[PDB]
RNA sequence: UUGGCGGUACUUUAUAUCCAUCUAGAGGAGCCUGUUCUAUAAUCGAUAAACCCCGCUCUACCUCACCAUCUCUUGCUAAUUCAGCCUAUAUACCGCCAUCUUCAGCAAACCCUAAAAAGGUAUUAAAGUAAGCAAAAGAAUCAAACAUAAAAACGUUAGGUCAAGGUGUAGCCAAUGAAAUGGGAAGAAAUGGGCUACAUUUUCUUAUAAAAGAACAUUACUAUACCCUUUAUGAAACUAAAGGACUAAGGAGGAUUUAGU
């Protein structure tokens, strides 16, 4: 059996997202990808640079807002502008975000060394897409 | 703004200088993306800004190309059972032609300023020279 | 740099802008095991003399 | 314990004001693409969603969507009782009202025309709906047998006298059968500089792909890749595949046919070559004949193309050897 | 080619509903605790700059690399006294000049002066920094100066500037002195600071004053020294303190710029402004007429940072607007702000808020109420969000122009401005809803938003535990429930004038009765007469007679209502 | 390496060892924590006070800047938080009152309250259940050998003459209290009493195997007859 | 203190015949407070209709083009239009140009997303020139074409000279101008030992 | 800190190599040739050798620049078989889907 | 009563499948490679179906985890009586899979039974019902279909993997940790898989796979072994390729067994 990716079934009380419902195989199918960058185009360089980056990225949002993120963030690469949009649950105040923010974009624009700006869409609260 | 317009909106200085300008006999800008629809939508947009700003424009879509590569399902033998990967990649060919070359500054600008998050632009260039001066005349 | 990544995010666990989740999970289990007596040795007192 | 997010059905409130919302993004959609409102349609609504938010996603339900309300949620099936709480419809107990109210009224007409006592096929060509229409109709859904029974008692009206009463009904329930033109499509006749006649056409086989000009009038010469045949066809086998759309026409040494087979073998061109020609000389020969070229498989594409390999299997069907045990 | 978006705050403020600020003090807040959160990166940067090194941008970008600002420079000799000076640290600076005159090494006049400078400049202190002043007798500027073998022009100037910034008035003009004596010559950054401080100075004689600071000017041409723009802008400053006084000299001075050439900036006519239009002006029958020529001088015209007092122009203009009630003069001062990119130049936080409120609370009273909510929607929230009292002036205007149906709307725009709870707004809306009577849907509308306050003053109080219904809003939340088919909510609040020990208006209680009257109901009738007795109102007795008259009452109303009557 | 660390939804996923194998073979335990309980964001062991994170932006009109506390100042916030851990611990830690049946250790003769509201809000408050017994039965099967069952008696009556049993059998005891519990509210009979107090003549009966002699009473005599027949 | 409260979406307070183009000035990612649209994205479940613009983490992954609608794109060329500069009239067909221009340099631009703008191969450059347009004696354009081996075409008679050895671009483009020169002048000259062929 | 003692050593192979890149060009090229005497080919022979072993770059390792396995690494990610496809099978690759065909 | 089993009958069955039918193989020779065995100072794991060119889309040094010898003791990190551990347990687990399997079920909420451990179907219908997951549909192989891929629930095998990484418990902390140098050998052995040959539908040469000229049984066919030279990679040839001769066995393979619609 296949465990990749996938939130198995429990007994219908299991909230999972459109993200979560569907397994690898619907890549390119039913979702998209949550990266967008053009190091994965035929005849082009630099795929190990844009994913390892990718990489650090989610586990820094994670921690720079903790128990904050209603889904997985998605990363826009445009010229050596980057963009992070977030889905965040509006649990913190909302001058603490405009810190977050404003701290986040900078330390991550000095250490990449481009232009980085953080997208916020808040939510009441995590959206369902069905109970699994 | 119902009532409340700018008035005299401030407009950049564009000087002409006493330089000859370069002469693009064509100009091939090769787009890539994972997605088609993204290059529907910037070819598009393209063929419009290209339609407004008078320069002459064609458009072909270049055989995609698929890059496949096989790996090992699980983390530990089971050799037999692997799992396959692969990479779109489509294409879109905006061939431009008879170019000044600050025509083709501004329009590449505007359209390379634009281009969609996932999308590689591969612009080539043809410009079109006299000859060297004492290549025209033989001397020995 | 793995070192550079390693040291930056301590440095701000410790400046409290950042949350490690895994980190704080091991500090309990540290916590938790000085406290049953099964806690790292100092060096050169090990059990072997 | 079910604890799962229930049905969420859609009063016609919830409708009426996803139609004013649809009804103004109209509106703001057109004035985004600089369109009339008055004038902007469901398909111009389809491509500014296109434009405005391109989506690759393979699976065309998954992409953004601004469609009316109506396409998108399920009608829901009206309360079925008023205020009091009596039934609406006198079947409402049977489970399957409308089914069951559909089988009375058949039974009923089948009745009368027994008591009351010529060719039957007034429809030709058309087909019973299949059980997913009949569903729709009925606004409910149905089992295999309760399918299986309504076809024979509709199958009995038919076969009884009918008014034209009778006729109108059973056709509600007869789907006109798309039978699709399963023949040629002739190539036109264009004409040369010279001013003879010649057809062109394409052929495909394997990887190989050909374009064939055959012209009305000829002595048999074929050159391919512009080659004789004799000399790119060293192989019988490979000419006599050229050789069968003529012979069978009885055509041969009338035409000059100019072929250009690009990839594939030997086999896999003059396969290619064979159905070009095939379909050129299609305009040069009376239906009948064109007829009797699709039904000796001289006008069919051949499907059989070389399948990919598996990963952990030898070939596309062969397997590891299994190993002794 | 793009223009604001109406509809849309700042581009500062982040574009979500939870993120955008509702009052003008959520807004610095936010952008507050932005620049904090910035302060915290570049802090961290600049303390572990070991981590942010890696260069990996091509081209290089220099200012997203870590900043250095402690001396590496470690012998000491005149260079490295130059590397301090250029990091601009004060007392590291003084330490290693003296360790340099202690060993007696040479140092150059060049590199003295620019220790002068930054010493003069910062006055002898610290650059002002965050992380985890007058002019001192005693100081080391002074005592470098001394100790200095050879002078310049530069060293005289640099200190007769640092002590006027330092507020030295009176030493720097004896530096002064012994400029003129060497023979040097002084610059017109230094004649700037001696013309201000002769203003600032108190002198007893203004006409003395007045020909001292010529005086200054006669011998910036004697040395062959050319006026620049802030000359004659300190001048104009000063003479904004003798505003009957400066008058005739100030145009004089305007006149005089033209001619030379310099060309008056927005903070030059920012000065002639206030000298000729005073804001604690008692003579304001016949005010001066100067401002309509100003703006037709600076029709159409574009400017720039040229001064420091720029940003001033535009908020004094709009307040002398306002106060000649001239809506034609604001539009020319608001037209004069769109062209080009002047919108720069509108003011800072302060200033900002402080014109466009002048400006649009003038609109509201001199401008067709259509008009009016042209620029009601424009202006707001994209260019500022009003304090209530803007609020009160929009539903003023709309009283006057006969059209209270937009009342209730303007209630809805008050709630995302953190006005849900104003008192003083909540106040206006119903009393001009319920001022007069309306027809039916309007009313039924009014009654709508009625309900509306009345949820405010609920959730309010049952949060507080100390709460006071104020008398006049029940009034108006219970007359306009009658009026708009909410009669049985209106009986429930009759209640609560006995709650919080209100005492209903004479007017209330008969409109009650009236109402009681159609619906024939002597039970409600009486319910009337209950209260009035409670509060002893001398009417109530008169109702009670005018029940008994207008509804049959059975005995057991009648021994109810007696009791009554009697209480 | 900052690159091998894991979240904490699959630290304690791994840990806990819930998933697997020793499920299905019957395997104190240890209990999952949550370690973001009482953090606040913005605070670290360091102490810094960052303005507008963990501290007011402005304070008493003056717009804050960055800071540390002192060394005894961040000890007395370690060691305040410390006690604030304890006295969450300890909520966890108490045991309080239930009411025993028949038997400290049995669920027989354990009120489990009313039955569920009805199809139109039909509150059943006035009713009370009791259970009778709890049974784990066993069925064998394939797929999982042994498979286990709890078949739950019970009773249900208002104490006015109306009562009535049934059972509910499920894989989870709740759901068979559950089942049982709403199934016999269905089953009410109506049983007559003499002067509310007593039955009207002495019973006596046989049901399948079962022998019962029940006899009428004067008021003060009580109950006095096998537990269940008491519940 | 209680929760702070979301604002109604601003979509509510746009008009229908609004200046759009300001709402997007630039590129920005999909805002469901700021787009009056109702557009809905996700493969539906079974009784179910696609998931709504709010909290839409697919529509968000979308690169969209709101910002370039044609209204904007039409306001934005005219503005372009003053940089732009007019192609010579007479130059109406290739033809004409390989008269009075014979000389083509290709030049390659990449553009790719990344902290770095550096690509490899954008230093290549190609010079194509016809040996027609180059006044050769009979006895120069044979010496051409021996010396230039197989960068010379003879269905096209098209000469092509890709110089990449030097780092940069206006370094190659210099030398295949110079390798060109030295060609041309050399393939005049007459050698003695080219009497023996 | 790297993944392990093992990447530690492949990194330092890494620096090392780096430093002695153009002094092990210029001495081997003197030896692959044929147109230098052999004594100076049999002295420049020995000039390589000397240089320090962890300068030789055949003895640097491709390992997952995340787990640090040896083998199984794609060379376009630097990543393992199995960190690739944790990646992959989450959508987090920009362009990277399964092979269905 | 339920499941399981039956060298218990009955009916229907597999679709490259249990037998039969068809084609090329395997089992014999020569080698390549895995495993066991023997064995070495010298890894580990997989090892019936579901291991045996398996983890490895890969071991001359490195890789490396092994053996021998010498050496280091706050010993990668911002801080830490701490760093580090390929140390034991896959019978504590996560992760990622195998097998049944392209099998058709699984579990939740109910309802019914002269009591229920459980069971619940009949279509000319007799107590079953209505939602979820799987199958189906849809998408992919860029018209169309078919086909192939992919997908395949709950469980079964305490199946595989503490050595991808992480981690519960126990253990080492001058050593079970870190580093350097040199080694990690072989077989009158058995066994699995592959490769090549045994030739005439063949061998060599030109050609292009058409045709032609030669060869054709003792070395004719026939060595990817051993050995001898040269080249490529590398610091190192112990590796790989290309020639050279040397050439041995093999003459289509016993039972038996693999794959293909
Ligand atoms: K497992
Ligand atoms: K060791
Ligand atoms: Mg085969
Ligand atoms: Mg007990
Ligand atoms: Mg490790
Ligand atoms: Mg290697
Ligand atoms: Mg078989
Ligand atoms: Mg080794
Ligand atoms: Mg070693
Ligand atoms: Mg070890
Ligand atoms: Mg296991
Ligand atoms: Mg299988
Ligand atoms: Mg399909
Ligand atoms: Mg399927
Ligand atoms: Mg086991
Ligand atoms: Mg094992
Ligand atoms: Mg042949
Ligand atoms: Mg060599």
């Amino acid at each position: 059996k296949n465990r990749a990716a996938r939130v198995r079934v429990a007994k219908g009380n299991k909230p999972v997202s459109y993200e979560e419902a569907h397994a690898p195989h619907y890549i390119a199918h039913r979702k998209g990808w949550l990266s967008l960058h053009t190091g994965n185009l035929d005849g082009e360089d630099h795929a190990a640079e844009r994913t390892l980056e990718d990489v650090f990225l989610r586990k820094f949002m994670m921690g720079t807002f903790p128990g904050c993120l209603a889904d997985q963030i998605v990363l826009k690469r445009r010229a050596n502008q980057v963009d992070i949009c977030a889905l965040v649950l509006r649990q913190l105040p909302a001058h603490k975000f405009y810190f977050l923010v404003g701290y986040s974009e900078t330390l991550l624009s000095h250490f990449y060394k481009c232009p980085v700006r953080l997208h916020l869409q808040t939510v009441p609260s995590k959206v369902v897409y069905k109970y699994i | 703004l119902h009532v409340d317009v700018p008035k005299d909106v401030t407009r950049p200085t564009i000087t002409t200088s006493d330089e000859p300008d370069t002469l693009y006999k064509r100009l091939s800008i090769l787009v890539k993306a994972h997605d088609r629809a993204v290059l529907d939508s910037y070819e598009y947009f393209a063929v419009l800004a290209a339609k407004e700003l008078g320069i002459s424009i064609k458009v072909h879509e270049p055989p995609r190309k698929i890059e496949r590569f096989t790996l090992l399902k699980s983390v530990h033998i089971f050799k037999k059972h692997r799992v396959q990967y692969e990479m779109r990649t489509l294409y879109r060919c905006l061939e431009l032609k008879h170019l000044t070359g600050s025509t083709a500054s501004v329009y590449l600008e505007y359209i390379q300023r634009n281009l969609p998050e996932g999308v590689a632009m591969e612009v080539t260039k043809t410009q079109i020279q006299q000859l060297p001066e004492h290549i025209k005349e033989p001397m020995w | 740099n793995h070192n550079t990544y390693f040291a930056l995010m301590g440095n701000l666990r410790f400046l409290g802008l950042y949350r490690d989740e895994h980190q704080d999970f091991k500090d309990e289990q540290r916590r938790l095991k000085k406290l049953r007596g099964k806690g790292k040795p100092r060096k050169g007192e090990g059990k072997r003399a | 314990n079910v604890q799962a997010s229930r049905q969420e059905s859609y009063t016609e409130d919830f409708i009426k004001k996803q139609i004013e919302e649809f009804n103004i993004g109209k509106r703001h959609l057109a004035n985004m693409m600089g369109e009339d409102p008055e004038t902007f349609a469901e398909e111009d609504i389809d491509r500014a969603i296109a434009y405005l938010f391109p989506s690759g996603l393979f699976e065309k339900r998954a992409r953004p969507m601004m469609k009316h309300p109506e396409h998108i949620f399920p009608k829901q099936r009206a309360t079925q009782w008023g205020e009091d709480g009596r039934p609406f419809h006198f079947l409402f107990y049977t489970g399957k009202q409308s089914y069951y109210s559909l089988m009375h009224d058949v039974y009923g007409k089948v009745m009368q025309l027994e008591k009351h006592r010529a060719e039957s096929r007034d429809l030709i060509g058309s087909r019973w709906l299949i059980k997913e229409e009949l569903e729709e109709m009925l606004v409910e859904k149905l089992s295999d047998e309760d399918y299986a029974q309504f076809i024979r008692l509709l199958e009995k009206l038919l076969t009884l006298p009918c008014g034209p009463a009778e006729e109108e009904f059973v056709q509600r329930f007869r789907r006109s059968v798309t039978i699709q033109s399963k023949k040629q499509l002739i190539e036109p006749v264009q004409y040369d500089e010279q001013g003879m006649a010649f057809s062109t056409s394409e052929g495909r086989r394997k990887s190989a792909t050909a374009q064939a000009v055959v012209y009305e009038h000829g002595s048999g010469k074929i050159h391919v890749n512009g080659v004789d045949y004799l000399i790119y066809f060293p192989i019988t086998q490979d000419r006599e595949q050229l050789m069968f759309p003529f012979h069978f026409l009885d055509r041969l040494e009338r035409h000059d046919v100019t072929c250009t087979v690009s990839g594939g073998g030997r086999s896999a061109q003059a396969g290619a070559i064979r159905l070009a020609m095939a379909r050129a000389l299609c305009s040069f020969v009376t239906e009948d004949e064109v007829e009797w070229m699709r039904q000796a498989g001289l006008l069919t594409p051949d499907p059989r193309i070389r399948e990919r390999k598996k990963p952990g299997q030898e070939g596309a069907r062969r397997k590891f050897t299994w190993k002794k045990r | 080619t793009v223009n604001r978006d109406p509809t849309a705050a700042p581009y500062v403020f982040h574009d979500d509903p939870y993120l955008i600020p509702t009052s003008a003090l959520e807004s610095r807040s936010f952008l507050l605790a932005k620049k904090s959160g910035e302060t915290a990166a570049k802090f961290i940067i600049n303390s572990y700059p070991k981590y942010f090194q890696k260069d990996i941008a091509e081209p290089h970008i220099p200012c997203l690399m870590p900043e250095y600002f402690e001396p590496q420079i470690e012998d000491v000799s005149e260079a490295a006294l130059e590397e301090r000076i250029r990091l601009r640290k004060v007392r590291a600076s003084v330490d290693m000049f003296d360790q340099l005159l202690q060993a007696g090494t040479t140092v150059s006049l060049e590199t003295t002066n620019s220790l002068l400078d930054l010493l003069c400049y910062y006055g002898d202190q610290e650059p002002p920094a965050d992380y985890p002043g007058p002019w001192k007798a005693q100081n080391n500027a002074e005592r470098i100066f001394a100790l200095m073998p050879e002078k310049n022009a530069r060293s005289y100037c640099t200190m007769i500037r640092g002590m006027v910034k330092h507020r030295a008035y009176a030493q720097a003009l004896n530096v002064y002195t012994e400029l003129l004596n060497n023979r040097l010559s002084a610059d017109v950054y230094t004649f700037n600071a001696l013309i201000e401080a002769k203003t600032f100075i108190l002198n007893e004689k203004f006409e003395e004053k007045w020909n001292d600071i010529l005086d200054l000017l006669k011998h910036m041409v004697a040395q062959k020294v050319k006026p620049n723009l802030q000359t004659f802008n300190t001048i104009l400053k000063g003479l904004r303190k003798c505003y009957s006084l400066g008058r005739i000299p100030a145009l004089q001075i305007l006149r005089e710029m033209k001619h030379i050439g310099i060309e008056p900036s927005l903070a030059t006519y920012h000065h002639i402004i206030h000298l000729f239009y005073p804001r604690d002006l008692s003579a304001i029958k016949m005010p001066s007429l100067i401002i309509y020529d100003i703006m037709n001088e600076l029709e159409g015209r574009t400017f720039s940072p040229q001064d420091l007092d720029d940003g001033r122009f535009f908020q004094l203009a709009m307040s002398v607007c306002s106060s000649l009630r001239d809506l034609e003069l604001a539009y020319q001062v608001h037209r004069l702000l769109n062209t080009g990119d002047n919108r720069k130049l509108v003011g800072h936080d302060p200033l900002r808020k402080v014109y466009y409120s002048k400006f649009f609370s003038l609109i509201c009273s001199l401008e067709q109420i259509d008009v009016t909510l042209k620029w009601y929607k424009d202006l707001i929230p994209s260019v500022f969000l009003p304090h209530y009292q803007i609020f009160i002036g929009l539903l003023q205007a709309l009283d006057v122009a006969n059209r209270l149906e937009l009342v209730p709307q303007i209630w809805k725009d008050s709630k995302e401005y953190s006005h849900t709870f104003r008192d003083a707004l909540r106040e206006e809306v119903l009393m001009l809803m319920a001022r007069d009577k309306h027809p039916p849907e309007l009313q039924v509308a009014f009654a709508d938003c009625a309900a509306d306050i009345k949820s405010t003053y609920e959730d309010q109080s049952a949060r507080q535990p100390a709460f006071d219904w104020p008398a006049n809003p029940l009034q108006y939340i219970a007359v306009l429930f009658l009026r708009g088919g909410r009669s049985q909510e209106a009986w429930k609040m009759l209640e609560l004038f006995k709650k919080h020990k209100k005492i209903p208006r004479n007017e209330l209680l008969e409109e009650f009765m009236d109402t009681a009257k159609a619906s024939g109901s002597t039970a409600l009738a009486i319910e009337v007469v209950k209260l009035a007795s409670a509060f002893s109102l001398p009417i109530g007795e008169s109702l009670a007679q005018r029940v008994v008259m207008d509804f049959t009452v059975d005995p057991e109303q009648k021994e109810a209502l007696g009791n009554l009557t009697e209480l | 390496s900052f690159f091998t660390k894991l979240t904490a939804e699959e630290l304690w996923k791994g840990a806990l060892a819930e998933t697997g194998a020793g499920a299905r073979k019957g395997r104190k335990k240890k209990k999952r924590k949550d370690l973001n309980r009482g953090q606040i964001i913005g605070e670290g062991r360091s102490g810094f006070l960052w303005p507008g994170l963990n501290v007011p932006l402005i304070k008493s009109g003056v717009v804050q800047n960055i800071g540390q506390r002192s060394k005894e100042e961040q000890q007395k916030v370690e060691a305040t938080m410390v006690e604030q851990r304890e006295e969450w611990d300890r909520k966890r830690k108490i045991k309080v009152k239930r009411e025993r049946g028949w038997s400290g250790n049995t669920w027989g003769g354990v009120s489990i309250g009313p039955p569920d509201p009805g199809p139109n809000g039909e509150t059943y408050e006035d009713f009370d259940t009791r259970i009778l017994e709890v049974r784990n039965v066993f069925n064998m099967t394939a797929k999982e050998g042994r498979k286990k069952s709890v078949r739950v008696l019970v009773a249900v009556g208002n104490g006015n003459g109306a009562a009535g049993f049934a059972i509910g059998k499920a894989a989870d005891r709740g759901d068979a209290f559950r089942k049982a519990k709403n199934r016999a509210i269905h089953y009410l009979h109506y049983i007559e009493r003499y002067e509310g107090h007593t039955i009207f003549h002495d019973i006596s009966l046989r049901f399948k195997r079962t022998q019962i002699r029940m006899k009428k009473q004067p008021r003060g005599y009580g109950l006095r007859c096998h537990r269940a027949i008491i519940t | 203190p209680m929760r702070r409260k979301a604002l109604p979406p601003r979509t509510e307070k746009m008009d229908t015949d609004q200046d759009w183009p300001s709402v997007y000035p630039t590129a920005a990612p999909f805002k469901p407070s700021a787009v009056p649209l109702p557009v809905r994205m996700g493969y539906p479940v079974k009784k179910g209709v696609p998931m709504a613009k709010e909290g839409n983490l697919e529509l968000l992954k979308i690169p969209n083009f709101l910002h370039l609608t044609p209204v904007a794109i039409k306001r934005h060329c005219a503005a372009l239009k003053d940089f732009c500069t007019e192609w010579p009239a007479a130059l109406d067909s290739d033809e004409k140009c390989e008269e009075h221009f014979p000389v083509e340099i290709d030049t390659a631009d990449y553009v790719s997303s990344g902290p770095s703008i550096r690509n490899p191969k954008a230093r290549a450059v190609t010079l194509r020139v016809k040996l027609s347009s180059l006044n050769l004696d009979n006895h120069a354009k044979k010496k051409l074409i021996k010396l230039v081996g197989e960068r010379y075409c003879k269905a096209t008679d098209v000469l092509t000279i890709t110089t990449d050895r030097c780092p940069l671009k206006r370094q190659n483009y210099d030398y295949a101008v110079y390798l060109l020169t030295v060609l041309y002048h050399e393939s005049w000259k007459t050698e003695d030992w080219e009497n023996s062929k | 800190y790297y993944v392990d003692w093992r990447m530690l050593r492949d990194l330092k192979r890494r620096k090392m190599a780096y430093e002695y890149a153009d002094e092990r060009l210029r001495i081997n090229s003197l030896r692959k040739n044929t147109i230098l005497p052999k004594d100076l080919q049999e002295m420049a022979g020995d000039e390589i050798a000397a240089l320090p072993r962890d300068s030789c770059p055949v003895r640097i390792r491709n390992r997952c620049v995340m787990t640090s396995r040896p083998r199984g690494v794609k060379r376009r990610w630097r990543l393992s078989r199995i960190v690739f496809r944790h990646l992959a099978d989450h959508g987090l690759l920009s362009g990277v889907q399964r092979a269905i065909w």
